[PDB]
């Protein structure tokens, strides 16, 4: 049982490394888009020096109701990952229950 | 044991009728031989039995044979010493016993009675041309599913039930369904179970296993297959349990 | 053993005193019996000992009984050979003793002295009538925590400490605090290494274990409880550890 467990966890280590590398490859796939987007955005910010009356996605004029969105890892045994994530989430929602934010 | 054999051998040599001798704890026929062989002057063998363990055991077991005048079917309740399945007393009787059936404390501690092991219990009557082709195929599929479960017992116990595949998870749930469905309410074990006994034939258990491992009814709860006579009684117990859940 | 035991029983039966006999290495007595009975022609027995390995040492132990005149509290440092408790020479002593404390080599390999294994260490005096429901209940709770830790040690095997949920994580933190606290610098282990010895009383250690099991001491690290006396001194050691960083 211990030898088969060792073989299985070695297989999961190899598969997890390949999955990490394929996620990195997806990020490098995305980096053309992100670079072109982060340069066109500056091109807009240079043609107009934030001369704007627009974009309802820039209403930071209060902190009335925050929506902390927490992504987490979704499998079994999850390293030591999911507990750390939701722990920081619980600390942050506690701090947002202090201020009275009514967080979703 | 030789007295039982002499009565059976008379009923097979003279009365020309097929007899069914049940010997209980044939391991006593070897252990008493041990206790006398120690004093007798014969040297001790392996773990503590007599030297002529095999020849004495054969002198009992060989006289039980269908001999053209009848047929002595026999079911010896061999005792494995503390489940030492490699000990001389069962190791010599495995050679003589045709349709052996290894009952396991491992599959009894979880309450699955009878404690017969699905894997270890094997018979030389599971050849297809002898037992029926569909029955042989169902037996092969059940044994393979239980073997896959016994091989995934290490992954399940340590790395969690979720860390395996989602087809292999179907095989695990199917193996659970099977290894619970092959429980039986005996008529004589009603005092231990508390529930009445259901005698179920061969074709009915084949028709049950076909629908269980064909994936057609993988929705029933696991306890609905526990201590149940037939697959129709399992379907009825699923309704009973779903009503008792909300009620 | 017989001559020292006669020397003690003369005091317990004629002078009426509460004499002690710290008979050391009972196993050496049984092994001497093994030698002499391998040479005395007596037929061999279990693994190597004399056939009379349960009557000769019976003549040792059963003469150590507290009579109505005086009482004797013998402390017999019986030795398990090759570090297995199934052996017959200590197995026949387990049945005679009543407050057996198994000094398993595990906690000494971990550096926790004394290495008295809290699960194997057991006594017929851990009863409600004898020690009071207070000390008995705390003993039951600490044995509970340590047993839960030892049974999930099979998971603190191949996997890591993280895979435990919050329940098992808290009980492991508490069990580590306890199995560290069960160490003590002896008053005679000033020679080897460590602090001068600290005499810890029953009504004093009961406070420490009530405090640890009550959860009010989660702030302290593990190397703070190690090799300390009372619980106030444990908190002092933690504070000084934080000052020395």
């Amino acid at each position: 049982s211990v030898k088969n467990t060792q073989k299985i966890t070695e297989a999961m280590k190899l598969v997890a490394a390949a999955k990490v590398r394929r996620a990195q490859e997806a990020v490098v796939n995305g980096r053309p888009f992100s670079e072109t987007l982060v340069e066109v955005l500056y091109n807009m910010n240079e043609q107009l020096q934030t001369e704007d009356v627009d974009v309802p996605l820039t209403k930071i004029r209060t902190v009335k109701k925050v929506a902390l969105m927490v992504v987490t890892g979704d499998r079994g045994l999850c390293g030591g990952f999911n507990n750390m994530l939701l722990k920081k989430a619980e600390s942050r929602i506690a701090e947002l229950k202090k201020l009275g934010v009514d967080y979703t | 044991g030789l007295t039982a054999l002499t009565m059976a051998e008379y009923f097979r040599d003279v009365n020309e009728q097929d007899v069914l001798l049940f010997i209980d704890n044939i391991f006593r026929f070897v252990q008493a031989g041990s206790e006398v062989s120690a004093l007798l002057g014969r040297m001790p063998s392996a773990v503590g039995y007599q030297p002529t363990l095999s020849t004495e055991m054969g002198s009992l077991q060989e006289r039980i044979t269908s001999t053209k005048e009848g047929s002595i079917t026999s079911i010896q309740a061999v005792y494995v010493p503390a489940d030492d399945l490699t000990d001389p007393a069962p190791a010599t009787t495995f050679a003589h016993l045709d349709a052996t059936t290894v009952l396991s404390r491992g599959l009894a501690a979880k309450g699955i009675y009878p404690a017969v092991d699905p894997l270890d219990s094997t018979s030389t009557m599971l050849q297809p041309r002898i037992v029926g082709e569909e029955h042989y195929e169902i037996a092969q599929r059940v044994k393979e599913t239980l073997q896959r479960y016994k091989e995934l017992q290490d992954i399940i116990a340590i790395l969690g039930l979720d860390e395996l595949s989602e087809e292999d998870r179907l095989t695990v749930a199917r193996a659970r369904k099977i290894e619970r469905f092959l429980s039986q309410p005996f008529f004589v074990a009603e005092v231990f179970t508390g529930s009445p006994g259901k005698y179920v034939g061969l074709a009915e258990t084949i028709r049950g296993f076909q629908l269980i491992l064909s994936g057609e009814l993988d929705s029933l709860p696991e306890q609905a297959f526990y201590l149940v006579g037939n697959i129709d009684e399992a379907t009825a117990k699923a309704m009973n349990l779903e009503m008792e859940s909300k009620l």
